[PDB]
């Protein structure tokens, strides 16, 4: 039995698509091109890009993002590229010290930082107006700017919500495993984020995606011998790969979507993930500082038998103090 | 009741084990052999469920918590009370996960359909059954399953994360964790042009493949196509569960430091060691 | 603190990552990638 | 498309405008210098 | 390469032109020449079909995909040749002809 | 003051109310394909009430 | 040189020299107010001889504190 | 000058531009109201001589 | 010589030349930008004779 | 595409406006010397 | 693809911009060196 | 035994072949130089008496 | 052997070259920059005798 | 001999040869570059009985009973 | 691809810019090793 | 693509000379790095 997992036979054609709809101001770049490597998986053609002013903009802000990070670290190994190569996911540019606040700080010690998350953030801006504009010369439907406006509200965030506590030593620092360990110690400092119910709904999301795609992507594989992954003809002439794929599910699980209604779940599914995770980090170290308490107020945390007791004199001893400055000096203590 | 066209396509046949007998549908749902023993498995298994919850503390949905066993009872069945009970649980949640795959085979085969949708869900019970079989095996304890309990899960899940000091450092975690950010990123993105074609602002036609494509390939550069669309999502999907199943058996059996010393085989690659 | 002190500038590190000191350097023992952790001397000419 | 004397009316209205813009704020930069100057 | 594939990467390459009797070329020899006869009536056959209703620059390309389906022939008859000549001085080789 | 709302469980009543609609809105689209229900008892639409089923316009084509 | 607009089309020129510009003046902006000497939103009031000097030192200032009192 | 609205159409530069200056201005707000001198929010009413001023001549 | 630009299109190779040379001018200011002798934007007043050098003090 | 005719034309604008661009530059760099030198 | 001719004017123009590029950064290492010499 | 070249293509062995020995030589190389007793890059001017051993038997 | 661009299209090369040519020259400044005793920004202005050398043998 | 460029096409075989060249060489310098005894840039103005040697084995009785550094 | 006379034209030229370039490398070493010898 | 006998041994006189060169030139330079700095 067939698979349909990959393309014994691809077909060329010497004249091409790629030459785009007939889209008005902006130019195509390039030529297209085919590769026999992508025609195994998928279409073959690699193929000719639009810009516009807003796609250029974009480029060239976010190169700019792009070289002060990576000039940063660099610089951060002393400019040896043996290190810079060595050292890279270790590497990070670094956000401002916590006692400015949202004061502009020494360009050495964050103000590269925020030149560089500035440009990054004009350069997404761009991008989303680039993709805007193009998906309505194409004459289609917005849905594909407003998936990626959630994705953009989320980002957004780690701005915001360093905004709304009133640091930006809080945003996340630039670099591959740096910026894990920010990740892991903003749970540890707000109380395990395990408890934060929005969190918990955009990973109840981020699985259902994977769910949804994961149903749908065999689904239409599985019908795809009856020309199933036709799916516009499917939805505007219905034939019976997309009625066998209504009756699978419906027979399995009890009720089913439509060819059409299908990729509104995976749209929403999509754009709830980052949605839910957005309203998470905003409420996070503004509305509540401990999740884990708010979990335990309002009935989330399963109980355990105590580990350890501690006696009276115990709790007044085991208090510690919250962490301060580090020693700007360098003690001698011989006398 | 039945969808409009549904009566036509309800033959007998395609089963694999029940022949006739049991090939009949409850309302929407087809039966089979295998929707015997799930509905068998689930029912007992949800009703065993209940029972911890009521023999434990609450009832609050949030806090009931099944747990399993001591490392000490190793391999053997414990007291139900001590373990026992999530392992029995555990037994029926195997034979219900692996029952709902068979019978989306009978499924399948009685629409004349490829096997995609069963072996894609059987990615899904991998992952668990590394959790709850393969990997506690390895570890030599039914002890080392996560409970049974919708946040004490989640306890389980931090404390063995820093088991590791920073599991953020695993490899395979990296990669899993890669596949699930690009499934939903793709998912958007298919999602959005399938239905920015179907649904063109007012006053416009109906799109076509040829604008899907066009617009897709100025947003990555190449044309997928769309059989290659739903390729990728399969994979990524499928992909993502896989490698969570692998980032969680090496942690234990084969690797036991903390993850980020892992590392240190790049930092002694010899050309720069 | 109520008022800050600068460390010599060999006592600067120019990684500015919180947590380099135990995910990295605690397992690099490498000579070179050690010197660089921390800025040179620097000394005005005429004090040379 | 635009033909070459409404181009010449629109440049009218686009750079009186945009002078008429600047005008504005250079006034209220003359308030802001009188309450608080930055040199 | 699609009749090797795989095995091209291990040395084997039974397409190769070969003078030597060799009982692995024969037989992909003979495979090839029934492929590539049915391959060269169906081109002359869409010849035929694409004359008969007349559209010029279809005419064109069936002509010559038809002599690119005759030369591809033409190569495995001269390599069954080959074969068959190597087959006649050599003892053990097939007694069915090749070719 | 209020001691057990908070503005966390606020915004989580607001998502789960319009989740609902959502999913609500979602099997509304669900049911413009095969309903109403073929049924002994005569034609069934479940519920939520499907939207209608939808026509497609063609292009005159360039 | 006016040849040049034969061969580049000025109107993508002119949106690649307008975001090199916007670009190349924001970053030499952002530099200077990020700077000690140039600080001039918080410093500009202060005259030559007494702006700062000589301030290049990598840490001038703590890495590492509390957030301020919040209010 | 006026051929420049032959290059471009004057319905998309007077959008980019509402944008561009629209941005601009948020920034610049924001920076100032960020700032120990221009935080008019909290104290705006100060006199210009009590207005904060960045450090002084450093080590003098 | 001139023939390299039938070879080449001249088209090509200025836009990958002003690339080449805005990144590699904007990569020397970044590295002087980041020493200590050249920290022109802090220190550039300070003349040649006490501008920093990179060696330690004698006698400590 | 442009006429040479209406490059050259365009031209003597793009040197006037760099021109402009400069000279504002120039005066703006004396201003911020005056008020305080970088070398 | 350019005449013969036609590349010859392009060249003669491509190496005079770069000659006085390479004399104008000429001159700024001269005032570059004089304010703080590297060697 | 020359007539292994009619059942293999010649052409292909010798890649395959050439593409081993460099891997096999590579692996080997860089076990040594990773070893203690075989760090020729920093030891190999040690003689053969001087270089370093892995730990014996302690023989009780 | 000028008929090495016969077999070889200089269009090719001549860009293989340049790329090679500017990646290596660029690495063997930054390895330089980076060492102690060439790093020239900061100590460019020090005689040959007052240069950084690496450390010797311990008995040296 | 010359019967293998007969076999092979010269132009596959010319640029596979400069590129495997190439990173040999790239990868000889750079693991020497990170030796001690061969840290050429830093360490190579030492005479060849200065150059640093990786330790020998230990004396022969390989045990510890030591005397402390002098104050 | 290339005539003959092309392949010979052009080699002339690509010998001569790569002596130049080793010339120019020269000196440059020369300089680098009397300000600084690394052996 | 056509290659005959006599432009394969016309390339392997370029190939073999060149090949050689190298090695001598290689040669040269271990000469040198030897006598600076021996490795054995
Ligand atoms: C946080 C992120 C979440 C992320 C995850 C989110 C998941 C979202 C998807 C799952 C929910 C949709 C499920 C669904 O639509 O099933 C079809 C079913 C009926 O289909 P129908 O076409 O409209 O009608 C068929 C009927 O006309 C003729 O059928 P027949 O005569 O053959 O058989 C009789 C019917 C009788 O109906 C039932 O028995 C209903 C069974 C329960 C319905 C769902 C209740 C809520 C969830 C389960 C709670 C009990 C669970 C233990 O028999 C059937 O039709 C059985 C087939 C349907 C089986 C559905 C099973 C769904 C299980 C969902 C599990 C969810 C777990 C969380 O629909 C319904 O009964 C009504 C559903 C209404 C939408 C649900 C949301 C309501 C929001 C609240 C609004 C206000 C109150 C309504
Ligand atoms: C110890 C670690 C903590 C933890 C800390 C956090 C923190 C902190 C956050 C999350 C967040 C998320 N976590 Mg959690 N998380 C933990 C445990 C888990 C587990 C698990 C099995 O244990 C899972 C499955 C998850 C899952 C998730 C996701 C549901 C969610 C991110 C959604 C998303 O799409 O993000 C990926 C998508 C994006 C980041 C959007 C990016 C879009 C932009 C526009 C892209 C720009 C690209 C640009 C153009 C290119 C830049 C180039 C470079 C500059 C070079 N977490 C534990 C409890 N988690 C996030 C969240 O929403 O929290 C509520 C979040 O901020
Ligand atoms: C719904 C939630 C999910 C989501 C969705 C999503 N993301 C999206 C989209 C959507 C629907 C897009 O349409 C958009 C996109 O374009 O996709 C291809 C995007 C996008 N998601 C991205 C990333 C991303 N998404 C992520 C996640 C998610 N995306 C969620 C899981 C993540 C994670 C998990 O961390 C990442 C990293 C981008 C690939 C893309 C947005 C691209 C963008 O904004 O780029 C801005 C530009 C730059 C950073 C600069 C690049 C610089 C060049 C390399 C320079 C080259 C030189 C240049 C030519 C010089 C200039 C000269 C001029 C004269 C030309
Ligand atoms: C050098 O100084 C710093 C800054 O005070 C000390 O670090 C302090 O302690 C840490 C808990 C904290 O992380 C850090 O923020 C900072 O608060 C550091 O330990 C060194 O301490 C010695 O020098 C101190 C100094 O400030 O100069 C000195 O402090 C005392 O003396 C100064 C005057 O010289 C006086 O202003 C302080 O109020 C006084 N403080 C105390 C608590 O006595 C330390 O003396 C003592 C006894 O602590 C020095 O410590 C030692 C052991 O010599
Ligand atoms: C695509 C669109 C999807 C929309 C989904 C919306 C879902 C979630 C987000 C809602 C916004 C949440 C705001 C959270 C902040 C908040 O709550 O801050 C409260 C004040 O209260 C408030 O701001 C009240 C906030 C009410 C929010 C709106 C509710 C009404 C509309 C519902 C619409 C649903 C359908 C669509 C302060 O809290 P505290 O703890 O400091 O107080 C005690 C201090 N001692
Ligand atoms: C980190 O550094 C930090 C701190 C950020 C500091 C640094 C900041 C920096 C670098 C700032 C740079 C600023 C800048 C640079 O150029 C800013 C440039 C600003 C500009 C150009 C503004 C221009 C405004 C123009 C306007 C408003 C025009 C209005 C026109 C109108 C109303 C008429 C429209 C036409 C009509 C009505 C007629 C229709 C008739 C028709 C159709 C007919 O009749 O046919
Ligand atoms: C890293 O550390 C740090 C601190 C950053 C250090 C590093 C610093 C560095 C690397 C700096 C580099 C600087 C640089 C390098 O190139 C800078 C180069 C700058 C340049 C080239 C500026 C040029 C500006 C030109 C302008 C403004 C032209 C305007 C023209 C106008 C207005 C007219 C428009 C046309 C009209 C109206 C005609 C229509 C007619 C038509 C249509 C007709 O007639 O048909
Ligand atoms: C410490 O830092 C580290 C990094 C470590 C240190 C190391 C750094 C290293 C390794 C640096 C390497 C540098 C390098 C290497 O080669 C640098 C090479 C630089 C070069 C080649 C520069 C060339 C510039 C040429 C220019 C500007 C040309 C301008 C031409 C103009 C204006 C006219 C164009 C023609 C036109 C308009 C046609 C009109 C007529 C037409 C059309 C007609 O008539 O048709
Ligand atoms: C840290 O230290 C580590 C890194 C570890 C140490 C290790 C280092 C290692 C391993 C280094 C290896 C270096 C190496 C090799 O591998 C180095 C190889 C260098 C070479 C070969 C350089 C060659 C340069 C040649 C040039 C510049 C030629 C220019 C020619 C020009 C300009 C003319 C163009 C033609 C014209 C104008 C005519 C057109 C006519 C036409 C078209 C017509 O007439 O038709
Ligand atoms: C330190 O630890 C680790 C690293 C692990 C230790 C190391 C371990 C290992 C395993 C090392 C292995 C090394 C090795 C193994 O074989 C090394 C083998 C090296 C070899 C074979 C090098 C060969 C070089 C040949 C060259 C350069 C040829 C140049 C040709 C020229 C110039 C001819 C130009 C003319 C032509 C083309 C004709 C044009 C046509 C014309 C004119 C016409 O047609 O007319
Ligand atoms: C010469 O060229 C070289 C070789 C250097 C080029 C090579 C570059 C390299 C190697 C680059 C490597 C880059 C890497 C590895 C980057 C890794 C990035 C990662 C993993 C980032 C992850 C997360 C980052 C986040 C979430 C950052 C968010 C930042 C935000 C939202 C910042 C917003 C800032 C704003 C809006 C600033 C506004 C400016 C004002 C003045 C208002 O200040 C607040
Ligand atoms: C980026 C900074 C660049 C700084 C540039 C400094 C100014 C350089 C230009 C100097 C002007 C005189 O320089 C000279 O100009 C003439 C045209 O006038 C060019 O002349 C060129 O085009 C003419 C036709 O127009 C041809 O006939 C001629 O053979 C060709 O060389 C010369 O090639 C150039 O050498
Ligand atoms: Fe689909």
């Amino acid at each position: 039995e067939y698979q349909n997992l990959f393309t014994r036979v691809q077909v060329r054609t010497v004249p091409e698509p790629g030459i785009p709809i007939d889209e008005s101001t902006g130019t195509r770049y390039g030529t297209g091109t085919f590769s026999y490597l992508a025609g195994k998986f998928g279409d073959a053609q690699i193929g000719p890009i639009y810009l516009g002013w807003a796609g250029v903009l974009s480029l060239i802000f976010g190169f700019i993002a792009i070289e002060i990070i990576g000039l940063n670290m660099w610089a951060s190994v002393g400019w040896d590229p043996v290190e810079f190569i060595r050292q890279l996911p270790w590497l990070a540019l670094e956000p401002p010290p916590p006692q400015y606040g949202l004061r502009v700080p020494p360009l050495n010690q964050g103000g590269w930082y925020l030149m560089a998350g500035f440009f990054l953030t004009v350069s997404i801006i761009l991008w989303w107006i680039r993709i805007y504009r193009r998906a309505r010369a194409l004459q289609m439907g917005s849905h594909l700017p407003w998936a990626f406006a959630s994705a953009i509200f989320l980002y957004s965030t780690f701005f915001f919500q360093p905004l709304l506590v009133g640091s930006w030593s809080e945003m996340v620092p630039f670099g591959i495993f740096p910026h894990l360990d920010w990740t892991s110690a903003f749970s540890i400092r707000y109380g395990n984020l395990y408890y934060n119910p929005f969190h918990a709904l955009s990973i109840a999301f981020l699985y259902g995606s994977a769910v949804l795609f994961a149903m749908h992507g065999a689904t239409i594989l599985a019908v795809a011998r009856m020309g199933g992954e036709r799916e516009i003809e499917q939805i505007t002439d219905r034939g019976t790969a997309a009625e066998r794929s209504m009756l699978f599910w419906r027979w399995c699980m009890g009720f089913n979507a439509t060819m059409e209604s299908i990729h509104r779940w995976a749209w929403w599914f999509a754009v709830l993930t980052t949605f839910t995770g957005g309203i998470g980090i905003l409420l996070t170290g503004t509305v509540v500082d401990n999740w884990y308490l708010w979990g335990v107020k309002h009935g989330l945390v399963a109980p355990y038998p105590a580990q350890n007791q501690l006696t009276p004199e115990q709790q007044d001893l085991l208090r510690g103090r919250y962490q301060g400055t580090a020693p700007d000096s360098f003690p001698s203590y011989v006398v | 009741a039945m969808l409009s066209f549904e009566k036509k396509y309800r033959v007998r046949g395609g089963t694999l084990i029940g022949g006739d007998l049991f090939d009949f549908w409850f309302g929407p749902f087809y039966v089979g052999f295998f929707g015997v023993t799930t509905i068998f498995f689930v029912t007992l298994g949800t009703l065993l469920c209940v029972w911890g919850a009521a023999m434990g503390p609450t009832w609050n949905l949030w806090q009931i918590n099944i747990a399993p066993p001591d490392l000490k009872y190793g391999l053997g069945l414990a007291p139900l009370r001590e373990g026992g009970l999530w392992q029995i649980i555990t037994l029926c949640a195997l034979g219900a996960f692996g029952s709902w795959a068979l019978r989306q085979a009978e499924i399948a085969r009685k629409l004349g359909m490829g096997m995609h949708i069963p072996w894609a869900y059987g990615g899904a019970i991998l992952a668990y059954t590394t959790l709850v079989v393969i990997r506690p095996f390895l570890l030599g304890a039914w002890g080392h399953g996560f409970p049974y309990g919708i946040f004490s899960h989640l306890d389980w899940v931090s404390n063995v994360g820093y088991q590791y000091l920073h599991f953020h450092y695993n490899p395979a975690h990296m990669i899993a964790v890669t596949f699930f950010f690009t499934n939903c990123l793709a998912l958007a993105m298919h999602g959005s042009l399938i239905l920015s074609v179907t649904n063109p602002p007012k006053g416009t036609p109906t799109g076509t493949s040829e604008q899907e494509n066009v617009f897709f390939r100025d947003l990555l550069g190449y044309s997928i196509g769309a059989i290659g669309i739903h390729r990728l999502g399969l994979f990524l999907a499928v992909g993502a569960a896989v490698w969570s199943a692998i980032c969680i058996v090496i942690s234990g059996p084969f690797w036991t430091q903390g993850w980020p010393e892992w590392w240190n085989w790049w930092l002694n690659l010899p050309i720069w060691k | 603190g109520s008022s800050y002190q600068q460390a010599p500038i060999t006592n600067q590190r120019r990684m500015r990552g919180i947590m380099i000191q135990s995910t990295l350097w605690d397992m690099d023992r490498k000579r070179s990638a050690t010197r660089q952790r921390y800025y040179p001397a620097s000394t005005p000419a005429n004090q040379l | 498309g635009m033909t070459e004397e409404e181009a010449r009316r629109f440049h009218g209205y686009m750079v009186t405008g945009t002078l008429g813009y600047v005008v504005v704020a250079s006034v209220a930069h003359f308030l802001a210098w009188s309450w608080r100057p930055w040199f | 390469p699609v009749n090797d594939g795989i095995w091209a990467w291990y040395g084997i390459d039974d397409d190769r032109p070969m003078a030597a009797w060799s009982r692995f070329h024969a037989t992909r020899c003979v495979e090839q020449l029934a492929i590539n006869r049915a391959r060269v009536g169906a081109a002359e056959w869409a010849l035929a079909d694409v004359q008969a209703r007349g559209i010029v620059p279809c005419i064109a390309k069936a002509a010559a995909h038809l002599a690119r389906a005759r030369a591809e022939l033409a190569d495995w008859e001269a390599q069954g040749h080959r074969l068959e000549a190597a087959r006649k001085v050599t003892p053990g080789a097939w007694t069915t002809p090749v070719i | 003051m209020m001691e057990y709302i908070d503005g966390a469980q606020i915004a989580l009543y607001a998502f789960w109310l319009f989740f609902f609609g959502l999913i609500i809105y979602l099997r509304r689209e669900d049911k413009r394909e095969g309903y109403p229900l073929e049924s002994p008892q005569g034609p069934r639409d479940g519920w939520p009430k499907g939207a209608p089923k939808k026509t497609y316009v063609h292009r005159d084509h360039g | 040189m006016h040849r040049i607009w034969l061969m580049y089309d000025p109107r993508r020129v002119m949106v690649a020299l307008v975001g090199f510009l916007a670009v190349l003046a924001l970053v030499i902006h952002f530099v200077l107010l990020s700077s000690q000497r140039y600080s001039w939103i918080e410093n500009g009031t202060l005259g030559a001889d007494q702006a700062p000097v000589g301030a290049s030192a990598p840490a001038a200032a703590a890495e590492m504190s509390p957030l301020p009192p919040g209010r």
